[PDB]
């Protein structure tokens, strides 16, 4: 969910 | 006639001497990283300065850890980014791992290897006797580096000291205050934090060096020693300088304003008045007198003095008997 999902 | 011109006693001219490309961090073009190649996992700390946030590089399964650059002016985000990567490498200097850019809001962002989130502060009140030698051993080898490489960081405090008492690392962080040292320059004061300003910052005597971080770490030697946190005290800027006085004594005070021409700011003569040097053996009590020795009190009376030009060097400040247990144990 955050630079990845 | 003007305040009295100030260089630096070491390291004077090596930014003069670069190439223009090391020290024109506003010519610096920004490789940027791959974002998607790491994911958030918790939040270390806030603050008007960055969002630090805790992430694991998903390509080595490796922790990291990112910092949220605030859309302050890219003069300052290039000088910041300019000096991690002139420093990449040094002794006890964090090193920078990589640099991406949000896709959708364009925000930098600057990742770091993975540290321990405990910062000096919340271990060295706690500290041994061997520990606080060891420990200042170690800061000193990240000043006298970056010294040497032209950069002064202009903001030693134990927040941006992390620590693993573990491993008995020790890494120097957060180098947005951090400047290219340039002869006869003149800085901004508004540096560093309030309890670590050195006199020439409340002084406003804008030509400082180096010398700057060696009270600042003046400061952080006196608050472990004598088990006091902080040593200096001050309710506001001006009253910092009014707890300096109460220690060091107003008359060496008014002789560095003398010598450097220094115009004191007419506010400061309604709240000084004269104080009398007081000797470093009146702050030891039972609970500290086991960590200050001859040797403590010479290196620090030889650390937070007015005049910058008469402060230890890092270079010189590795050399005092202060620290030969501890050289003679690598
Ligand atoms: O440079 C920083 O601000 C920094 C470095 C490591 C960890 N947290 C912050």
């Amino acid at each position: 969910p955050a630079x990845m999902v | 006639s003007g305040p009295v011109p100030s260089r630096a006693r070491v390291y004077t001219d090596v930014n003069t001497h670069r190439p223009r490309e090391y020290w024109d961090y506003e010519s610096h073009v920004v490789e940027w990283g791959n974002q998607d190649d790491y994911q958030l996992v918790r939040k270390l700390g806030r603050g008007k300065y960055s969002e630090v946030f805790e992430a694991i590089n998903i390509t080595n399964n490796e922790k990291v850890v990112v910092k949220i650059l605030k859309p302050v002016k890219k003069k300052k985000i290039k000088r910041e980014i300019k000096i991690l990567e002139n420093l990449r490498g040094g002794p006890n200097i964090i090193t920078l791992a990589d640099i991406v850019k949000d896709p959708v809001s364009r925000t930098p962002a600057l990742v770091f290897e993975h540290v321990n989130n405990t910062d000096f502060k919340q271990l060295y009140q706690t500290l041994t006797d061997y520990d606080i030698r060891f420990y200042m051993y170690e800061i000193l080898k990240a000043l006298d580096y970056c010294h040497s490489m032209g950069i002064m960081h202009r903001d030693v405090k134990p927040h941006n000291v992390m620590i693993d008492h573990e491993h008995r690392k020790l890494r120097l962080i957060d180098w947005g205050l951090a400047e290219f040292y340039h002869p006869g320059q003149e800085y901004n004061v508004r540096v560093a934090s309030r309890y670590f300003k050195g006199p020439e910052l409340l002084v406003d005597y804008q030509m400082y060096d180096y010398s700057l971080d060696m009270w600042s770490l003046g400061c952080m030697l006196a608050s472990m020693i004598f088990r006091k946190e902080p040593f200096f005290h001050g309710h506001d800027n001006y009253d910092q300088l009014v707890r300096i006085a109460k220690v060091l004594g107003t008359e060496d005070l008014y002789d560095y304003i003398d010598k450097y021409n220094i115009e004191l700011d007419p506010r400061f003569n309604d709240i000084l008045g004269r104080h009398s040097r007081k000797r470093w053996e009146r702050f030891v009590h039972s609970e500290n007198q086991h960590l200050v020795s001859p040797e403590a009190l010479d290196f620090l009376d030889k650390l937070l003095r007015y005049d910058h030009q008469s402060r230890l060097t890092a270079r010189e400040a590795m050399e005092h008997p202060y620290f030969y247990t501890v050289v003679k144990d690598q």
